[PDB]
């Protein structure tokens, strides 16, 4: 039946269905056809397809995350003991119900994190992630005084990107290159980031520059934020600096080229500490330190 | 709701009111004890029958509360303290009315899994409980508390304000055994009285006292042993408001010299709250007290404020009556008396 | 006769003769031909041509400072109170005496400079100048192990026109991003840095992402170089971290644009304090923190 091709026909959508719980309504749409009576036959196929979509991942980490959450809630349905039947109908039905959840979160979080932001503060925002925005368009929406400044990330062009969408707003703003980000850390009042993970440890999981930022920031003792939707949690540790899942290159050195083609190859996923984060939000409150790795031993129970 | 319904009924909620705005209420210990009597003669007087039309009504009350002084903090905690000891009592009583509920442990996720008694008595003693621990604070700092600091060992300390860290630091001269030397920031515009109350009853103790002016903080940096914060309200993040000026660069100061920093606090002074932005929570002074004369001042525009935050970075340790814990970690201890719906009132 | 126009005349020339000795070559060539005798007549005159030029310059620093030491080196002359037809004879000769100083510094400084670079050492090199590159290339000739990172520097697409200068060679590179460049730390024995000036205070006028790279490196402890030719010292003291002699913009925020035209805008030229330099080579000997300074003190005699 497939679940790679159901989230690949997502192309021209997105933005509403967040890739996460994309990727999830589809786990829910495999589990519904062959009977979610047998526990066997149903839990092992849901696993094999996990692991297919694991190897099709080139550099995506969310999507592993998103699987746990499903399995635990899974698991969770019929903990009481409870007939077969009605435990299975609750089951099927919050998946459009986990999706529809991802609409009222980001209307809790777009009313919070909006007061993190004074009256007159210049930011410097690096990465996207919906969250983010949101938070800065419905601050938009509540009439209140802000100016942006646009980080050149490296990835697909990035900075190109969140330049074009800050235009449609109505939100003064200008270009500032990655290299040249020390250079700025004294008439910006704070420093935001969107994640594409959060760990287990309270660090990051983030783009081609994030870590970068982190420190200039604790060297200039500006404020530095992680914002997102409370789905991005792995039961990963990044022990090292330079250690993450890859699929591609992990630092390769080339040989003596003329044609000029073997050239561009560095991390481009990297790391940051739990030090260098001052504050972190999502709809599940306001918290940021040890706050993640409890959300993931309620969930894991081990 | 308004205050038309409690009027002849209730006096005392007006009072409250006019002690606040006023400043006729002084320290948040005061301002706790006052809110537990009020919310004792709530359930003592009125009549409800139900009661999610009377936790609702509880949490409109508190609304304006807090809205009628932000720097009533303990007022809002204390609420928000019983509307927890109530809900608890409230969700273990539908279970019966009803008829695992037992997983693990007592964790958080409530976006997951969904769903006439002695209530009131449960409501009264809950009241009393939250009376006779904000009466007995130091016995359970002081097992914590004094097993950090040594001999020969200098303190230098902002805001002595605090009846609390006083306290602590009393008992911890009373062990013979413990010798230490204390300095003590003036904090100018608002803690001048206070702080010489405070070198007077060190003196009073045979301590050895130092009086330092708030310029030579960093003239002592290398000499001094720890820090210690009498702080006002501590936060979710772990940073803290505290009782009045020369707090923030004297913590600035010893990170820098990386000189440790301790904080005495209890539960009902934590609050469940985040501050977002210090712009909005710090509380200004009166420049009247600054420099006299106003066809200057015209041109003299002085800047003074009470509160002062710290940030996180700085501060290591907050020993209350439960323990010692961690900034990091604080949010826990948070979580484990104020539900998440009892914030935004 | 111009001088503006003789600077522009070096197009598909440059290397070896360099930018500011070019500079220095033509403002001899302006003095021999119209009397170098008369001190009234020609020094104002030539205080006119340097101001002609200064106007002319878009983001050049090392211009003005060249000027300076020809002046100083003409007043101090007839110094001596020689006779004055044999002191300007020397005055015209040590215009191509100049340039041929800068081969000769060049012939000092790559058998000085490679006693830095030991046994098998990764490298990682910003901000491209011909001292720095001569180092590289004639510890390649002394038959050394040495490895090369190559950073992604943004004025003009730089990176780039690095690492083909690099393949020339025989050197295994590859391209490691200006965003990420945190993330290599550690697997780098020593960062290089040539300058496009060196302040009177110790600090470093350079490119478009320096700052960053040295506050980086003060973090993870690894030594942080600069490498150039005696030449590029200005009575400069940038006061601040974001203070520097433009004739573009200094941060410019701009209002809402839907055609996409007014963007690019940031700190093209950035400041580092003293601090982050760990070492300094010269052809005048191996020093490095308050030596630039006693060498304007030397010059200036004020």
């Amino acid at each position: 039946f497939n679940i790679t091709e159901t989230y690949l026909r997502f192309l021209e959508e997105d933005t509403e269905m967040t890739m996460p719980i994309a990727a999830i309504e589809a786990l829910v749409t495999l589990l519904r056809i062959k009977t979610p009576e047998t526990a066997a036959e149903m839990i092992n196929t849901i696993k094999s397809s996990t692991e297919e979509l694991i190897k099709s991942i080139p550099n995506s980490v969310s999507l592993r995350a998103g699987c746990d959450i499903f399995m635990r809630f899974v698991l969770r349905n019929l903990h009481l003991y409870g007939d077969w039947e009605n435990c299975k109908q609750h089951l099927i039905e919050n998946g459009q119900l986990f999706v529809s959840r991802a609409k009222k979160s980001r209307n809790k979080i777009a009313e919070i994190g909006v007061d993190f932001i004074a009256d007159d503060d210049i930011i410097l925002v690096h990465g996207y992630s919906r969250a983010v925005f949101s938070l800065l368009n419905h601050a938009a929406n509540k009439f209140i005084r802000f100016r942006c400044v646009v980080t050149e990330s490296r990835p697909s062009k990035q900075g190109n990107q969140l330049y074009t969408l800050l235009e449609q707003k109505g939100i003064p703003v200008t270009l500032i290159v990655d290299s040249a980000v020390g250079a700025v850390i004294d008439k910006v009042d704070k420093v935001f980031v969107g994640a594409e993970g959060v760990a287990e440890s309270g660090g990051i999981i983030n783009l081609v520059g994030t870590y970068s930022v982190g420190v200039l920031a604790h060297n200039a003792r500006k404020p530095f934020y992680v914002v997102t939707e409370s789905h991005k949690f792995v039961r990963m540790f990044p022990l090292s600096s330079d250690d993450l899942p890859m699929a591609g290159p992990p630092l390769d050195f080339t040989r003596r080229t003329d044609d000029l083609e073997d050239a561009l190859r560095g991390p481009t996923i990297d790391y940051t500490a739990q030090e260098y984060i001052t504050a972190l939000i999502t709809d599940l409150g306001v918290l940021t330190p040890s706050a993640v790795s409890e959300e993931l031993i309620k969930m894991w129970y081990d | 709701h308004p205050n038309a319904a409690t009027s002849d009924v209730n006096v005392t909620i007006d009072t409250f009111v006019a002690k606040l705005k006023r400043r006729q209420v002084q320290g948040s210990y005061a301002i706790a004890l006052e809110t537990l009597q009020l919310l004792m003669r709530f359930i003592s007087a009125a009549r409800w029958n139900h009661v999610n039309d009377l936790i609702e009504q509880i949490r409109d009350l508190g609304n304006s509360l807090e809205k009628a002084h932000p720097t009533a903090f303990s007022c809002g905690n204390v609420i928000r303290r019983i509307l927890a000891v109530l809900r608890d009592e409230v969700e273990e009583d539908t279970m019966s009315t009803t008829v695992v509920a037992e997983p693990l442990i007592s964790s958080m996720f409530n976006l997951l899994q969904k769903p006439k008694t002695d209530y009131r008595q449960v409501a009264i003693q809950g009241i009393k409980d939250l009376i006779d621990e904000i009466k007995n604070i130091d016995e359970g700092i002081q097992q914590i508390a004094i097993d950090l600091i040594h001999d020969h060992e200098i303190l230098l300390t902002p805001t002595p304000d605090s009846k609390t860290v006083l306290k602590f630091l009393i008992t911890a001269r009373e062990r013979s055994n413990r010798t230490f030397t204390v300095l003590v920031t003036e904090g100018f515009p608002n803690n001048t009285k206070n702080a010489h109350e405070f070198a007077k009853k060190l003196a009073q103790h045979n301590i050895e006292t130092l009086v330092v002016p708030d310029s030579a903080v960093f003239a002592l940096m290398s000499r001094v042993g720890k820090v210690i914060i009498g702080t006002k309200a501590v936060f979710v993040n772990g940073g803290t408001i505290s009782s009045n000026s020369g707090v923030s660069s004297v913590c600035e100061c010893a990170r820098e010299f990386r000189t440790p920093v301790f904080a005495v606090a209890g539960l009902y002074k934590l609050s469940p709250l985040y501050p977002f932005d210090v712009e909005k929570f710090v509380e200004f002074g009166g420049s009247q007290r600054i420099l006299p004369r106003m066809d200057p001042r015209k041109r003299l525009d002085t800047v003074n404020q009470i509160t002062d935050y710290v940030p996180p970075e700085n501060i290591d340790i907050y020993i209350t009556n439960v323990g010692g814990f961690n900034p990091s970690f604080i949010y826990r201890i948070a979580w484990d008396n104020y539900k998440q719906i009892d914030v935004h009132l």
